[PDB]
Formats: C-alpha cells, structure tokens, sequence
C-alpha cells in the first residue's frame, strides 16, 4: 500500500465538488451555477490552528456565497452550512449558518472583499483552550462565529449561489495575515510543503555545519 | 561568493526541491541514483 | 514498507543523509558545476548510504 498523500498543492477537490460548478484550470477559482453547491479543497485538518483566504473576485446582483468549513459528509448539493457538518459565512448581510440555522453575526461581504478563515482544533479537547472557528474581513477579526465545534476532519469549503466567482488562497502568502492568532496556513497540509520544510531544515542543519552559528 | 545558505538556494536548491518532489511522488526503486539521474538529466534547465 | 511511509519519514530514509553531507561538501569546494557535482557525488558516495 503506498501512503496515501494526496494533492502536492491544496487545490480545490477534483471530485469531491459538485459537478454543476465551474473550477478553473488551476484549481483556485471557482464559478457558482444556479442553486447552492459546494465544493471542498483537496486537504483537511483534524488538529492546531490554521487558516485560509477567499477573494470575492464577482458577485453580480442576485448572487451569493456561503464561504467556511466542511466535514467529509457536508452536502455538496446544499449551500454550506445546511446541516451538522459544515459551518458558514453568508455574503448577504454576513449571517452564519449551521444545521440551517442561520444567526446574526457580521455585516455582509461583497464583491473585492477578501476574506479570512480561521480555525482552530485543540490537541486536548477537554482542558483545551476549546476549538473555535474565526472569519476575518479584510484584515478584521469579525469574532468567534462557532465554538466547541463537531469534532472531525474539516475541510475548507465554497459554496455559491448563482454565477458569481471567488478565489481560494491556501497559503503561504496571504493577502491580509491575522495579527492576533497564530496559524499555519492550509497550504503545509500538501505534501509539496512537507518536502519544502524537510528541504529547508537540511539547509539550516548545512549551515551549521560548515559556517557555524554565532 | 555568498554565504552557504545563500550559496546553495542559487544553484542546487530549485532543482534539487523538483527531484525531491518526483522521489516522493513515485517512490521509485534507487532513490540516490533516480535522484542522482534527475539532477543529470535536468541540468541545463537550472545551470 | 518503505512506498508506505509518510512523505518526509520517506526521504529521512532514502536521500537525506547523503544530501546532508553532499550539500556541506558542496558548500565548502563551491565547484563550477554545482548541479552535476551534486549529481556526481550522490554516485560516487551511493554505497555508504544504500
């Protein structure tokens, strides 16, 4: 059996996405077509904190996006947020949805906004500092959307309403990084970045060796 | 001439993150010489 | 056993001790060539790491 590594990149899922939507060539941009639908990144995390943007590259009138986290199980063909496996981000007056259930929390997004996910999974899940899911809005914390959330694996998540189009960042570079949590970004969690840290730590460790370190 | 960590990003490092990326994703049977090969057969891209 | 290895477990296994010591060689001659004397030194070298 080889190991099972997945995408080198964190790109949008080749099929775990509803088939009705429009994913680019490079897999980070993503158009909406009719009713909500979904579609998940290629990794996702199950503990630590970590991070990712989505810009609002067009949201015509009469469009809009459900943007956050899913779980595995999250319909693909329900706007994010729908049911217990997913927690989201509405455009429209910035509502939050989980299990359907919408509640205030922001004000809304729009196109040219781009937009921060933050999360966050305790090692320890009952002396922990508690898991929380945070969104940022051009640089601004916007609060604690969700805490003590549904333990699982979560991936980061789109969903669109319409023809509108976003653009997914996993990392590293981030347009707007947070300046008050820290993070790894959704990138480290493909397999290229894992090359390119061992990489990196064989250079420090060379370094060492021939000039030594003052 | 650089410092070491400079040094190496210049010259071997991009080609050697390439072959590292293809050992990885194949796993294939003589790593030090399907590295070793790669670097080779890759050379001018790089040099 | 070994194609099941996670990604860095993996090149702990296989190429990072010779490239340890390779790139240190490397740094300290700085050769012409350094690609193909990286290339080179990983053959001549093979043995004591295979």
């Amino acid at each position: 059996a080889t190991y099972a590594m997945g995408s080198m990149r964190v790109l949008l899922a080749l099929h775990d996405r509803a088939p009705q939507l429009k994913i680019s060539d490079d897999r980070l941009t993503v158009v909406g077509e009719k009713g909500y639908s979904m579609v998940r990144a290629s990794h996702g995390v199950r503990k630590g904190a970590w991070y990712f943007e989505i810009t609002v590259d067009e949201m015509p009138p009469d469009t809009a996006a459900r943007l956050g986290w899913s779980q595995p199980l999250g319909n693909l063909q329900a706007p994010l947020g729908y049911d217990k496996f997913s927690y989201s981000w509405r455009s429209k007056k910035g509502t939050k949805f989980h299990q359907s259930i919408g509640k205030h929390y922001s004000s809304g997004y729009g196109q040219g906004d781009v937009l921060g996910f933050y999360i966050n999974l305790p090692e320890d899940t009952i002396s922990g500092r508690g898991s929380e899911i945070i969104f940022y809005k051009n640089g601004v914390n916007q609060g604690v959307a969700y805490k003590d959330i549904f333990e699982g694996v979560y991936f980061p998540a789109i969903s669109l309403y319409k023809s509108c189009t976003v653009s997914i960042n996993f990392g590293p570079c981030f347009k707007y990084p947070p300046k008050d949590l820290t993070y790894r970004p959704m990138s480290d969690m493909g397999w290229g970045a894992v090359v390119e840290h061992t990489l990196a730590d064989v250079l420090y460790h060379v370094e060492t060796e021939v000039d030594g370190r003052r | 001439s650089l410092p070491t960590r400079a040094y190496l990003d210049q010259t071997v490092v991009p080609i050697l993150l390439q072959g590292l990326a293809v050992l990885a994703k194949e796993r294939p049977p003589n790593p030090i010489e399907f590295l070793a090969s790669y670097l080779l057969k890759n050379k001018a891209q790089f040099e």
